[PDB]
């Protein structure tokens, strides 16, 4: 198979006459696809995690019958607070998010999300713990559509319903697999912590697990059918 | 009609295919050993069944080893050995 084409693996389930391979390979001799040297292998991480906001306090806007997906706060003139625990910014990325870290030191001194809808200044939120980051709450701060969310935990006192909840989501990703590494995983297999995945020759910087992975090979050398 | 031969020995294969064999013999020790038995021994019979039956000598210099006897007793002990070995 060319660099980079590829169709399909993932359908090692069964082959026949003139099977549909690669833009540019055929199959009449018919069979089963088998899977034989691959290159390329995607890794999705789940990564769950919980949030500490701030919403429309005296006032519903948000039901449970809401999912992955959704807005959020809306239309309210105008968000802008003063939150009080400082750290060190850092803005994680999604389809449609933009979540801050607050690294006050070492420890994990807040946690704070902004869906598609609140602005998250970056760095700006620092010096007399004022709530500086002066995002701004505006109509409808709907959600990605890529993490599942439930367990609202609403507080009524003044201004802002600050929420806590569930935030899990997958994360895809990839690495290349060299003439002389080796998956030790099969099919979409689950893989853990401890869990060496592909080696090679260099024991050095190999194929190595972590949380949560699952399997998905993309770049073959070649394949076979039987 | 070498030529019917697929040299197609691409680097990335010939190396797939060595460790493969090195990590055989390899095996083969272990096995011997978990064993107790002859090491060449095992091997020799690692061949004949993947060297299919329609190549076995049909002498083994004259029944040196019980090609169809002897040989199966090994299988199923290996085969009846723990998964792990």
């Amino acid at each position: 198979l060319p660099p980079g084409v590829d169709a399909l693996v993932k359908d090692g389930e069964e082959v026949v006459k003139g099977q549909e391979l690669a833009p540019g390979v055929v199959s009449r001799l018919d069979g089963v696809a088998l899977y034989r040297f691959p290159r390329r292998v995607r890794v999705e991480y789940v990564k769950k995690e919980r949030a500490g906001l701030r919403l429309p306090l005296a006032a519903w806007v948000e039901k449970e019958a809401y999912k992955p997906g959704e807005i959020l706060a809306e239309l309210p003139e105008p968000y802008l607070f003063r939150a009080e625990e400082e750290g060190v910014v850092e803005l994680k990325e999604l389809e449609e998010g933009a979540f801050l870290v607050l690294r006050r030191e070492d420890e994990p001194v807040a946690t704070y999300f902004l869906p598609v809808g609140m602005t998250p200044l970056v760095v700006h939120g620092e010096i007399v713990e004022k709530g500086q980051p002066l995002a701004e709450a505006k109509g409808l701060l709907r959600m990605p559509r890529q993490v599942r969310a439930a367990q609202v935990e609403a507080e009524e006192e003044g201004e802002t319903v600050y929420l806590t909840l569930f935030l899990e989501w997958t994360e895809p990703k990839d690495y290349r697999v060299q003439p002389h590494m080796n998956v030790v995983v099969p099919e979409g297999a689950r893989v853990e912590a401890g869990d060496k995945i592909v080696a090679a020759i260099d024991p050095e910087e190999e194929v190595i697990a972590e949380a949560e992975g699952v399997v998905h090979l993309h770049e073959p050398a070649s394949i076979l059918v039987v | 009609h070498e030529i019917g031969q697929v040299p197609l020995l691409t680097l990335e294969e010939e190396v797939e295919l060595a460790r493969k064999v090195e990590e055989g013999m390899e095996a083969i020790k272990k096995l011997s050993e978990i064993t107790g038995l002859d090491p060449d021994l095992i091997r020799e019979v690692v061949r004949a069944k993947i060297l299919g039956s329609a190549r076995v000598r049909h002498i083994p210099g004259l029944k040196e080893t019980l090609d169809p006897k002897t040989v199966e007793e090994i299988d199923q002990k290996l085969k009846s050995l723990p998964k792990e070995h």
